[PDB]
């Protein structure tokens, strides 16, 4: 409950701070100040439109590498086992497999962006 | 060594403005302590110190007054309060202060300088210096 | 002691805050902006006074019209001034912006930013020495120092 | 009197340097790698 | 008394943020041949308070195109996470003794990204969304290396607890065993926190203040102090992990003092780095941190798996 | 008393004025933060003839120039007498939010106005504001008006969007005036 | 004559030593420690800044700032309404309207300068045949109103009676060049 308490304290700090920021100052609202910036001129279209991402393959392989992290992360407990050879070989195999996949992607120009 | 000598120089800086009162009066008010030579005092209170061992923006400086024309410049200081006799020496148009090479006296020159007046009363308001050009006809004060 | 005195000192505090931290905008149009840069530069450092630029007008407390204002660039200026959140101040910098300047009588010039934004302080020059712009900024500080808002609110 | 026009002095001015001078410095690289691997092996021991 | 402990952990960190802003400005000044703030206080020791007060007196911007819920909630989350990250920090005795502190840190930061990434979307505008997508790319870049670096480093500590590193470093630092992992960790802490040269989300000359262009007041201030709090956190992490100070069970305040010294050094190093270099490109960052850092990271992970074994240096589980 | 002490005066009597920063249309529109709008008698038995600001201003500005209008009153009313329920409905259609009205007696709505008037700042609602909202506009048929002074009254259906777009959300901000089914009127 | 800036003379000479040096440039950021050291050197230099209101920038007598209408040592008004300061003013900032003074003297009834049109060029003072209007040293005359920066004869004469002690010296210094 100590940790819950610390987090609630930080939460309430942030919310009290926002309450102050909103209800302490003065307001003069009108449509010409509440509309999006776009550098002095007006936008030509909405921002809720497609933004083509040109690193999507990199995103997906980041997901798979995240899973590889999740598999590598038990090693500090895997080392206090009696075998210490099966874990060695298996971790070697996992890392080498990941490196092989990275190399295939690299050579096939997956780390390059879709111009 | 030299660390001790710079500490001595800082001690002299701390202890060459009178006391704590006189030190804070300069430190909270100009954010500097650097001691120099008093060139001369003005007819309002300004002090116009000098130290040529510094470089060519700080070899000359001012310490303003706390009351120029009933305005309480202890905090609200402005560069319009340097009169022209010292303006020339402070902006480094000369190596010749007015305590040695003073200016010519003239009946029409202002004696008392005036700082910038922009929002106060006794500021400036423009107006046509000219006169009525097209005069009107004043009719008579009788009938028929 | 008195509520009015407490209000006066509180207003002194809020003015001190807004005065010791006024964040101008990266909004410069013409030559006068070069002297604005020179003010930002080492000799006449602005950050010494708590005056650092911010690119967005919403993270800004003041705008300095450092250049010539044209008929094609006036809507943008007004959009930017509008988007700035109040309290906000304007400094017209240079003859081209105080009045029309050297381009007063031309077809594509507005003859002062007075017609588009409300100016608090006028800085003359073509260009104005950054020394002079700095004087004008400290004069704007002095203007903020005497706002007397909560005083008059108490007296409503 | 005679004229005075801010001419240069008698004997020209000194030689102004204009060429680039970025001084090649630093260790060899063999030395740096030796230091690194030595720190590394001592740390492992 | 736990609440007084919360105070002694939270308020000094906020003053530290506030005066780090001053230190940043003044160090960048003197590197730039100028004096930073020396006016508002004696040597400018009140400019942070002035900035805060002035920011909380400005009118906040509630635009029309925005999604107000995410808009208001993102700075809240930002500061909350920046301030909860300081919780398990052993300096030397922590406030909250967790057994998986580094996983808490990792998850908390990967969630801290979502402040940027939802504020940018909620603030319906172009440069805002640019900053958001750049944050996505940045996290894609750095998260893998951060995790595998930290794994390789704790693979000679034996646990994810932060407090065990103090005993792992009772007679030495982990910088001499792992200076390469330390390099890459430093630059990934530099990619995290969105700090130059890896800024790329408030990149004022590429974007016009991304993910804050529509934020004006105390919300923007919250983002600001969240950034400047995460900076000190990451310096504290680097100096707890690699630059292990002296514990001395009778003299724990010595640990706290050396921790202070090293954290200040590394934070001033962040500011130095801001002053010195130009900005990367957010695709060049990917190319760097995939094609240079991840190969060597995996290779050195293999090395640090082998090393406990062929040296008989397997650490203990508590 | 102004007529007594300064005859040869001019007294302009406008109805509820509406403009960008008014306290009338924005006032009705700001009843969305509370989840419903109260209206005495459901808003019926109350009539409103609101005028645009620019018409009032032009009328004043011509009154300071017309040789007539020296000792005369004026009814700056605007056309299209609206009924309060339908006026608020048009507001809440232009501002595309919702419309959950409900009735409320004048005494409790007045008490609400009082406790909202306990405000050191510029309050939101007050007893006198409630009263002034819930008393019909007088028929101006015995006073000159704008047309006798040189101004065509601009109808509210022509200017409402300018002031009420501030309150529209995204999903309804970029929406036109011809999607609001204008208000039913009366003559009475 | 010309010269190449980024043209290698010739390539293809590498041994393990040069490879080690390049691989240590890489992997140690050696050409970045130089930038760090440069910025560190700059941290320990004297900053170029100045406490502005108390110590200021260096100017010369030729500096041209606020205007002024001067007088003779007798106090006589020095302008004569020859009306060419406005002939040459390339901003059309100056107006003059002149009459006889009832002493029988060519003098002005008007001397206005829209200092929001002035470009501070000096043409008026190098065109005046009597050294009447000058461009003085004051650069600290910012205002909170446009109307204050529209001057007339009285304001310019106030400036002259204020700044004569400076302007006389500046003129004494700069003549023999003009
Ligand atoms: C919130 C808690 C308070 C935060 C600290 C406020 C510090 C106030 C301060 O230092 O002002 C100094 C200032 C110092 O003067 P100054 O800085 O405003 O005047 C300008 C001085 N020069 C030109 C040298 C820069 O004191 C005042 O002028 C009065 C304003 C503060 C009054 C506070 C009342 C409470
Ligand atoms: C340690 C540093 C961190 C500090 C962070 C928190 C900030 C603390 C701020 C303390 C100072 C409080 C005063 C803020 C006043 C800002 C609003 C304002 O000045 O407007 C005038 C306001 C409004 O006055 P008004 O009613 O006359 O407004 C007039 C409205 N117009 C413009 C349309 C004509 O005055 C007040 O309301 C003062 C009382 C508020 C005190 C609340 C506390
Ligand atoms: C106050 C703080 C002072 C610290 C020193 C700041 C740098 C000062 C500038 C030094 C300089 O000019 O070097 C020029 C030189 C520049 O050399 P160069 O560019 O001329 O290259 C010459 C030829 N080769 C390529 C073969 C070397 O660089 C160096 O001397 C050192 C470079 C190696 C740096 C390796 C550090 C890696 C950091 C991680 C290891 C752990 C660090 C411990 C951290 C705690
Ligand atoms: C605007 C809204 C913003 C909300 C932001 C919310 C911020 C959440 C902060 C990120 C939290 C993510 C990480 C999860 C919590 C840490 C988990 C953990 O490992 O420690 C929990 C701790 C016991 O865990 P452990 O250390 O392993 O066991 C010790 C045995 N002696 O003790 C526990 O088991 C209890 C942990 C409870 C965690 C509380 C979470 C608060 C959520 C409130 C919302
Ligand atoms: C016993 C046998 C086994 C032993 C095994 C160990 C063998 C030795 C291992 C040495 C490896 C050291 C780690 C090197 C990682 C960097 C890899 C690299 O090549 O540099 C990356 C990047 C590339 O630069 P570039 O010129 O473009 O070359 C790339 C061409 N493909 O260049 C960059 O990253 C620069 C961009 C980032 C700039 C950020 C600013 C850095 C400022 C320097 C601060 C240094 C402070 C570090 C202190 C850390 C303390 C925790
Ligand atoms: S006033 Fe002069 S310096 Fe300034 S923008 Fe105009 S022409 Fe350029
Ligand atoms: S040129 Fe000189 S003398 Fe002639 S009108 Fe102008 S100021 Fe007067
Ligand atoms: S300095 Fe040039 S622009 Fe200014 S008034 Fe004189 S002639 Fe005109």
């Amino acid at each position: 409950m100590n940790l819950y308490t610390v987090i609630f304290i930080n939460i309430l700090l942030s919310l009290t701070l926002i309450l102050v920021a909103f209800w302490l100052p003065q307001m003069n609202l009108y449509s010409e100040k509440a509309n999006p910036y776009e550098c002095g001129f007006d936008p030509t279209s909405s921002a809720r439109l497609p933004f083509s991402m040109k690193f999507f393959l990199v995103a997906i392989t980041f997901l798979l590498f995240d899973l590889e992290i999740a598999l590598l992360l038990p090693l500090p407990w895997a080392i206090q086992t009696i075998k210490t050879s099966t874990m060695m070989i298996m971790a070697f195999i996992l890392v080498t497999i990941l490196s092989l996949g990275l190399a295939y992607e690299w050579t096939q120009k997956g780390l390059e962006w879709t111009e | 060594m030299e660390l001790v000598e710079v500490l001595k120089r800082g001690v002299q800086q701390v202890t060459g403005h009178g006391g704590l009162r006189g030190l804070l009066r300069v430190f909270f008010r100009a954010n500097d302590i650097r001691i120099g030579t008093l060139v001369g005092e003005d007819k309002y209170g300004n002090k116009y110190y000098e130290d040529n061992k510094q470089f060519f923006g700080r070899h000359r400086w001012v310490i303003y007054t706390t009351e120029m024309n009933g305005k309480n410049t202890f905090w609200d200081v402005d560069g319009s309060m340097v009169p022209p006799e010292w303006h020339r020496w402070l902006h480094c148009m000369t190596d010749d202060p007015p305590t040695t090479n003073p200016p010519t006296a003239r009946k029409f020159i202002w004696t008392n300088h005036k700082f910038n007046v922009s929002a106060t009363p006794e500021q400036y308001v423009p107006y046509s210096t000219t006169r009525k050009k097209i005069h009107e006809w004043v009719p008579p004060s009788t009938p028929y | 002691s008195r509520a009015e005195y407490v209000v006066t000192k509180l207003d002194d505090l809020i003015n001190w805050a807004r005065r010791s931290s006024l964040w101008p905008m990266t909004f410069g149009l013409a030559c006068c902006a070069v002297e604005m840069m020179h003010m930002a530069a080492p000799r006449y450092d602005m950050d010494r006074f708590g005056v650092v630029f911010r690119a967005s007008p919403r993270q800004a407390d003041v705008m300095i019209v450092a250049g010539t204002l044209t008929n094609k660039m006036a809507p943008a200026l007004r959009k930017v001034y509008d988007q700035m959140p109040e309290p906000r101040y304007v400094v017209s910098m240079g003859s081209c912006a105080n009045g029309g300047g050297y381009y007063h009588y031309s077809y594509s010039v507005v003859r002062g930013c007075d017609r588009i934004v409300p100016v608090d302080i006028y800085v003359p020059g073509c260009p104005p020495t950054a020394e002079a712009l700095l004087y004008g900024i400290l004069q704007l500080q002095r203007k903020i120092k005497r706002e007397q808002k909560l005083k008059i609110w108490y007296r409503r | 009197s005679k004229v005075k026009q801010d001419m240069p002095p008698p004997g020209g001015y000194g030689p102004i340097d204009y060429k680039r001078n970025l001084p090649r410095r630093g260790l060899s690289g063999y030395s740096m790698f030796a230091v690194g691997i030595g720190a590394l092996i001592f740390g492992y021991w | 008394m736990f609440f007084i402990n919360i105070l002694t952990l939270l308020v000094p960190i906020l003053i530290a943020m506030a005066f780090l802003t001053l230190v940043e400005r003044k160090i960048l000044g003197y590197m730039q041949l100028r004096k930073g703030p020396n006016i508002v206080g004696p040597y400018g020791i009140l400019q942070p308070f002035a900035d805060a007060m002035k920011l909380f007196m400005k009118e906040p911007m509630r635009p029309l195109t925005t999604s107000m819920s995410l808009f208001i909630i993102a700075p809240t989350l930002s500061l909350t996470l920046a301030l909860s990250l300081w919780v398990p920090l052993p300096m030397p005795h922590p406030l909250i003794n967790l057994n998986l502190g580094i996983l808490f840190i990792l998850a908390t930061s990967s969630l801290s990204v979502y402040s940027i990434l939802w504020s940018g979307w909620a603030s319906n505008s172009k440069y805002s969304l640019f900053g958001a997508l750049r944050a996505v790319a940045q996290t894609i870049s750095y998260e893998v290396t951060m995790a595998i670096i930290l794994l390789s480093v704790l693979l000679m500590n034996g646990s994810y607890s932060l407090q065990t590193l103090i005993t792992t470093q009772e007679h030495m630092w982990l910088l001499l065993p792992a200076w390469p992992m330390a390099m890459m960790w430093f630059i990934s802490t530099l990619a995290e926190t969105n700090r130059a040269p890896f800024d790329l989300t408030e990149g004022e000359s590429e974007l016009v203040s991304g993910f804050n262009v529509e934020y004006a007041a105390g919300p923007f201030a919250l983002f600001f102090m969240a950034e400047y709090t995460n900076i000190i956190l990451m310096n504290a992490l680097t100096t707890i992990i690699f630059l292990g100070p002296l514990y001395y069970i009778n003299l724990p305040e010595l640990y706290s003092t050396n921790f202070m010294m090293e954290a200040l050094l590394l934070s001033s190093t962040f500011l130095w780095i801001r002053a010195s270099y130009p900005r990367f490109r957010y695709d060049q960052l990917m190319h760097l941190l995939w094609k240079n850092f991840l190969p060597l990271t995996l290779a050195l992970c293999m090395w640090h798996i082998s090393l406990p074994i062929f040296t008989a240096g397997v650490p203990p589980y508590m | 008393e102004v007529r007594s002490v300064f005859p040869e005066a001019i007294i302009i009597r406008p109805s509820d004025i509406f403009g960008r920063e008014d306290r009338f249309l924005n006032h009705f529109a700001n009843y969305r933060w509370f989840l419903a709008v109260p209206l005495v008698s459901l808003g019926f038995k109350t009539v409103k003839q609101p005028v645009y600001v620019a018409d009032v201003s032009k009328g004043i500005v011509n009154a300071t120039k017309d040789p007539d209008a020296v000792g005369k009153t004026f009814a700056f009313t605007g056309p299209n007498r609206y009924l309060l329920f339908h006026l608020v409905k048009y507001i809440f259609g232009m501002t595309h939010r919702t419309f959950i009205p409900y009735p409320l007696p004048l005494f409790v709505y007045s008490w609400i106005g009082k406790l909202f008037g306990l405000s050191p700042f510029e309050p939101w609602t007050t007893k006198d504001k409630v009263e002034r909202i819930h008393i019909s506009d007088v028929m101006p048929t015995d006073l000159p008006g704008l047309e006798d002074l040189g101004v065509q009254p601009t109808p509210l259906e022509l200017k409402s969007i300018e002031v009420l777009r501030r309150h529209r959300t995204y999903r309804w901000l970029s929406s036109e005036i011809e999607e609001t089914k204008p208000a039913k009127t009366v003559n009475y | 004559t010309y010269k190449y800036v980024n043209k290698k003379e010739q390539e293809s000479e590498v041994d393990m030593k040069s490879a080690t040096d390049n691989a240590a440039r890489i992997l140690m950021w050696t050409e970045l420690i130089r930038g760090l050291g440069m910025t560190l050197s700059y941290l320990f230099r004297e900053p170029a800044t100045i406490n502005y209101p108390f110590e200021k920038g260096p100017l010369s007598p030729r500096f041209r700032g606020e205007h002024a209408l001067r007088r003779y040592p007798s106090g006589e008004e020095r302008c004569i309404a020859c009306k060419l300061c406005e002939a040459i003013c390339p901003a059309q900032a100056i107006t003059i309207e002149a009459e006889p003074r009832a002493d029988g003297s060519r003098r002005t009834t008007r001397y206005d300068i829209d200092m929001t049109k002035c470009i501070y060029c000096g043409f008026c003072q190098e065109a005046c045949p009597v050294d009447a209007i000058v461009e003085g040293p004051n650069f600290e005359f910012s205002t909170e109103t446009h109307e204050e920066l529209l001057y007339n004869k009285e304001k310019l004469l106030n400036n002259g009676d204020k700044w004569e002690a400076e302007i006389a010296a500046n003129i004494q210094a700069d003549y023999l060049y003009r």
